[PDB]
RNA sequence: GAGUACGACCAUACUUGAGUGAAAACACCAUAUCCCGUCCGAUUUGUGAAGUUAAGCACUCACAGGCUCAGUUAGUACUGAGGUCAGUGAUGACUCGGGAACCCUGAGUGCCGUACUC
RNA sequence: GGGCGGCAUAUCUGUUACACGACAACGCAGGUGUCCUAAGGCGAGCUCAGUGGGAACAGAAAUCUCACGUAGAACACAAGCGUAAAAGCUUGCUUGAUUAACGAUUUCCAGUACGAAUCGAGACUGCGAAAGCAAGGCCAGCGAUCCUUUGCGAAGAAUAGGAAAUAUGAACAAAUCAUACCAGAGGUGUCAGAAUAAUUACCACAGGGAUAACUGGCUUGUGGCGGCCAAGCGUUCAUAGCGACGUCGCUUUUUGAUCCUUCGAUGUCGGCUCUUCCUAACCUAGCGCCGCAGAAGACGCUAAGGGUUGGAUUGUUCACC
RNA sequence: UCGAACCACCUAGUAGCUGGUUCACAUCGAAGUUUCCCUCAGGAUAGCUGGUGCUAGUAGAAGUAUUGUGCGGUAAAGCAAAUGAUUAGAGGCAUUGGGACCUAUUCUCAAACUUUAAAUGUGCAAACAAACCGGCCUUAGCCAACUGCAAGGCCGGAAAGAAAAGAAUUAGAGGCACCAAGUGGGCCUUCUUCGGUAAGCGGAGCAGGCGAUGCGGAAUGAACCGCUUAGGGAUAUGUGGCGUCAAAACUUAUGGGCUCAUUCUCGAUACGUAAAGGGUGUUGGUGGAUAUCCACCGGCCCCGAAAAUGGAUGACGCU
RNA sequence: UACUUUCUCGUACUGAAAGGGAGAUGCAAAAUGCAUCUGUGGUGUGCACACGUCAUUUGCCCAACACCG
């Protein structure tokens, strides 16, 4: 027949056995998808230059090793 | 946490009785009793804490290394007091035992060490 | 609360303070919000547009999104055994800039005030002595605390 | 709910790509043709002796249906279906 | 009498012995448990602890992967030094997709019959861990590698696959069976391919 | 020492009733051919420069109302922790901490910014 | 308990709810399945409710005029928020109530779907001098697969399927027809969605003290029995005997409420028989007190030792002679 | 054998329901809650739990504080401040009709009222992927423009690794993942609380418990008090005790008061299950008056105080 | 027991189907661009190891994660 409807009794004690796992830092999972798109397309233009600068810097770090 | 603890202000003899008779150290993650000052000097590696009088110095007069000395030791495990406790469940002002004793904690610990 | 709509139990919560009514002020429009800044979501009725939910009203988090009239802000919400990071998006009137890191940028710039007086000059403000030391007391006034008879007749 | 017999809208068809006049008819569903695939399946399942073999819904609760307006452009005669809310009486009239 | 509430939850699972029945892994565990305690080298610590590990946790490496990371270290090596001895605790497989490779010296727990051939045909050498305990007994001038554990089928099935964000694969023997409701937007919903965090 | 235009906080700036107001400016004021809009040149729009500080504005003054700020109320109400406390109970005190509100009383009654000007 | 009744079955505002959020009850107070071509969008102008002074017929109320008027009005609706050169009122033009590349998010939450909502980018626009505002009327007003059904994939190019022409009917080809992919619609109110009338006292099975009818328990509203206060009754007078209005309680011989124990069983009424207990004493033993002259008797105290019937009717406890 | 006979068969029909389920030790150890379900004796789902681990042993740590900076409308307060109630006197005199009206006050209130507003809470920050300081490269981001702004990098600098002011502490290895049980009837309690006359009643909130757990105490009691549990000793405690039962004051003091009660028999270990009222019983107090009166207040004791087996501070008893 | 051969799973996925079909770098901007073929697509964090320093600076970073291309 009738029983107990709703209770919040054990739950806060259950929630702290494996802890309240805290928030994760702001350098993990900082995806910019869904952000304002004119500034998202601009930043892609810049990262495609920063990658070929990184390809050129490492290639320039090798010729500064084969000569020394 | 006052209903669970009894605190107060220690004297110089309360510190040195607790460090000598019942003071142990956390060496290699283990609880080993203070036997010689070489074992203290091997523990702290501070060149200011080299003997058992250095630890009762930093505890009694706070100093730059109160934390490293007390986090150096294991929590002191005392006996129950001889002669008894008056009432565990009430404050020291109410006629019982918990709370602050404004240097009377020395005679209560002197029945335990 | 017998109904589980969006604004439920928000009677006193989405109200405005006494003699503080009106549309938002010009210094809220001019206050420019930048991505990566701590803001402080406080829902402003008299806007009634782009409000946060009632949970995000005392809360404060990091801006991750700035759109022409919107601010995204990452706010921690604990659910069961974890604190997941909710990325809500509000109108710009429902955020205040947060003074949470005010006391940390104060002692940071005090550490470029010092180190600009130690390496080059020598002039420093003196360190403050503790009031917990044992001094002597010169009594300029004494009373007697005694619980007079006439203290009961009130 | 009165609704105009004409409606100025976008047409999106590269002959238009511009706000043009549409005219409104209404959506009424076409006659369910025999020799539809699910009708041929149902006629094959019903033939025999088992009686009725698919459920037949009785407990109707909606007193009201959503309004779909078919919108034919004046430029290119191309219908565009839009939906309005549930109303009990709908009318198209130019009178205002 | 001690209030040790969350003290069993601080415990972890270490397993100092191996589950393997191979009598030649047990000889390397006889050798590298000796070297792990009797030497201050962190190599023999890691080589002993990775030798205990299970066959799933000793994922194999490919020969074209050894040939690329040894290249990117020999770029900034002074050419008076030779090259490290590549050591993997696991299997080296051949790579069809990389024909010519340098003369590298590789110590693995097992080689293929074809990964062994393409190493020694390039002027190289396949070693073994008793033979690595003699030349560099502490791991001086070595390059310790693992081999890839992502990209496995089992790792690609780990997840819910119908909560938003999850791109795991369903356990389905039929590929065209679970493709309709909850996986296309026309069939009442489609699970969101992206979710923040 | 003030004006005008744009202002930020948005009554310490409001409300009522008196008083005073250099210059210059604001402002009432004059007007209806064009621009324009009205039942109406009232508002509004245009075009003006005879008149007046009457009013707005500004400032000053009220045992003014309000507002603002301390103080009092008051360690009072209330409340976090405690008891094999007291009381038939209702409830109350104690112990370790935190600590109000109106009434009332005193004070004073806008403040800061840019450009141009007297 | 189940049945009837109802909806607490999907859902909205206030409160319960204990100053984040979350919180139950056939808990309290009301709503919801609709409504709108404007009651949407925008610009301009305006100020509302109400009161006060006034003006032919004209009064408390008709309309003109002036003053005061922080919203006391209004915003389709329940409620709460919010709002004054507006979010209200009037007017003017309008269709952003369309499309919106499978963008991201919030609420409910398993951090799933749905409903509702927010912040965007793209097309074409509306109003505006402009900045701007607008992809419904904020916030409740709604719905899977399968099936049916509609819209879009204009023709005209192409020495070739591409940067560009929707695709299939599997030996080919044309034209019909069916289908497929995309976006809707027709509906599941039991609202995450079976296609459903009774009866059984002729009854059955598996169970349940998770759950009713009998006792026991708790409670004691209700039913029995008192005290306290004293307006009144008693010719006079509060109390010889009574005692309204109040009030504090005892009792478990009533009944209600509950659901603790029992449904692999506690034999479920009343008589008849027989014994014992209790006292709140009808008779008997002593008494006090009277509005106690006697006689009868009212009230009370100590006392449960002893006694407490024969019948008519009714199955009766009861009732009634 | 009959509200559908008997026999064999299909058939070991099906059961979310009842009953049963066979060795030992060790290491860990719950749940009665969420969401959905023709769901409410059942499931699936998340949680709690075990096993396997993986990863660079203090890392991206915290059921706690402190300092800074936000959020709140409950307790209290108020009705002399709006709204909703609600008593009463004061006159304003023309503002009227058989207290309307107005102005200041007032008595008394509000779960669905509020100017104000706690305590307890709640968000964020407090220097090692980070902020800080001065160039450079890039961008079809923004602005009239860049020398400014926004973004992603690059180069160099500094770095109490966070001072002093009460200025934290940690039996503080951080971060991932796989696999899967049991449970999804709960119940009790301090406090807050709703329906009810009430209930060992029904329903919630925060925490702690029993369930699942003994042991030492309250004589007895799932839940109270103390304490939490390997197999044993010694010493010392806790809760509770010290007249006998029964260990301890062989009835302790070289402490103080109070109390007398004659048929369920004064009284006496919390939780824990008699009131209004009365007393010239005794013992203290307070305020008035002329050694005696008067009004009040407290402690213990008595009256109020009546049930069905003989009976219970646990028993005897104790004065 | 010993011995010997197509079929299946996998190395490539995607689309309803017709169908189509994944390297890096440099020059560079051609509706199939050209040339190289010892090579992590790039950035942040990241065992071991190599060279200095103090009582970790750096190089390469393996496995892995995050952000992108
Ligand atoms: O992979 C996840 C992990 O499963 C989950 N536990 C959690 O990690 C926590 C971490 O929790 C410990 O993880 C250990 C095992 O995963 C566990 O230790 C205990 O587990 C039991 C059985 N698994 C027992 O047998 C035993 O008591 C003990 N080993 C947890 O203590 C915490 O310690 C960290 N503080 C935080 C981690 N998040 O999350 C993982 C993420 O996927
Ligand atoms: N990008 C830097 C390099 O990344 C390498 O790893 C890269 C790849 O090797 C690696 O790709 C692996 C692939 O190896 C393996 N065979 C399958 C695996 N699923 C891939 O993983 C990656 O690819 C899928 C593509 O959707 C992504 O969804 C996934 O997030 C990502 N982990 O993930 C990285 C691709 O961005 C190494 N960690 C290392 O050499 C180096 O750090
Ligand atoms: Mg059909
Ligand atoms: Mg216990
Ligand atoms: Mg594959």
């Amino acid at each position: 027949a009738k029983s107990k409807n709703h209770t919040n009794h054990n739950q806060s004690s259950k929630n702290h056995r494996n802890g309240i796992k805290g928030p994760m830092p702001l350098h993990l999972h900082n995806s910019k998808r869904g952000s304002w798109l004119p500034a998202l397309v601009n930043a892609r233009r810049v990262r495609k230059h920063n990658q070929k600068a990184a390809l050129k810097k490492r290639r320039e770090r090798i010729a500064a090793f084969a000569a020394k | 946490v006052e209903p669970y603890i009894a605190y107060g202000y220690p004297s110089l003899a309360t510190v040195r009785a607790m460090v000598y008779k019942r003071g142990y150290l956390k060496i290699n993650g283990q609880r080993v009793k203070i036997t010689d000052n070489q074992m203290i000097k091997d523990k702290y590696n501070n060149a200011d804490i080299v003997c058992a009088e250095d630890m009762v110095n930093q505890i009694y007069t706070c100093g730059k290394h109160f934390r490293t000395v007390t986090h150096g030791m294991w929590p002191f495990k005392l006996a129950p007091p001889a002669g008894g406790m008056r009432q565990k469940r009430r404050h020291f002002v109410e006629g019982g035992d918990y709370g602050n004793r404004d240097t009377l904690i020395n005679r209560f610990l002197a029945r335990m060490i | 609360v017998h109904s589980y709509g969006y604004k439920s139990g928000t009677r006193h919560l989405f109200a405005k303070k006494f003699r503080k009514h009106g549309a938002p002020s010009v210094s809220t429009i001019l206050t420019n919000i930048k991505v990566g800044d701590y803001v402080d979501v406080v829902a402003d009725s008299a806007v009634r547009e782009g409000m946060p939910h009632k949970y995000y009203h005392g809360r404060t988090g990091i801006v991750w999104n700035v759109t022409p009239r919107g601010v995204g802000v990452i706010i921690n919400k604990p659910v069961r055994t974890r604190t997941l990071r909710k990325r809500i998006c509000v109108r710009f009137e429902h955020v205040r800039k947060s003074r949470c890191q005010e006391a940390f940028k104060a002692k940071e710039h005090q550490f470029q005030a010092y180190l600009a007086a130690k390496k080059a000059g020598k002039a420093l403000p003196p360190l403050k002595k503790s009031s917990r030391m044992g001094g002597i007391v010169r009594p300029k006034n004494v009373e007697v605390l005694a619980r007079r008879v006439a203290d009961y007749e009130a | 709910v009165n609704y105009p017999k004409k409606k100025v809208m976008h047409c999106g068809d590269a002959r238009c790509n511009a706000h043009k006049s549409f005219k409104v008819v209404q959506y009424k569903a076409g006659k369910a043709r025999l020799f539809a695939r699910g009708k041929r399946r149902y006629d094959r399942k019903q033939s025999g002796y088992g009686g009725q073999t698919k459920p037949v819904f009785h407990k109707k609760a909606k007193t009201t249906k959503k309004i779909v307006l078919k919108l034919q452009c004046s430029g290119c005669k191309s219908i565009r279906q839009v939906v309005l809310k549930r109303t009990k009486h709908f009318e198209l009239n130019d009178k205002k | 009498g001690v209030d040790l509430t969350g003290i069993s939850k601080k415990s972890r699972v270490i397993r100092h012995h191996t589950y393997s029945t191979n009598p030649y892994i047990k000889l390397l565990i006889k050798l590298y448990k000796f070297l792990a305690k009797r030497t201050s080298s962190g190599f023999n610590k890691v080589v002993y602890q990775r030798l205990i590990k299970s066959r799933s946790n000793r994922a194999p490496i490919s020969l074209s992967r050894i040939a690329v990371v040894m290249k990117r270290k020999a770029v900034f090596t002074a050419k008076s030094k030779a090259a490290p001895i590549a050591v993997v605790v696991g299997d080296v497989l051949d790579d069809v997709r990389m024909a010519r490779i340098p003369a590298m010296r590789v110590c693995a727990l097992r080689f293929s019959k074809s990964a062994r051939q393409s190493i020694v045909a390039a002027g190289g050498e396949c070693l073994t861990f008793d033979q690595l305990a003699m030349i560099a007994p502490t791991g001086k001038n070595t390059y310790l590698l693992r081999g890839r554990k992502s990209g496995r089928e089992s790792v690609r099935h780990f997840g819910a696959s119908g909560v938003p964000g999850s791109h795991s694969k369903p356990y389905a023997t039929n590929r065209g069976k679970e493709t309709k409701r909850g996986r296309r937007t026309g069939r009442s919903y489609k699970r969101k391919a992206f979710r923040h965090v």
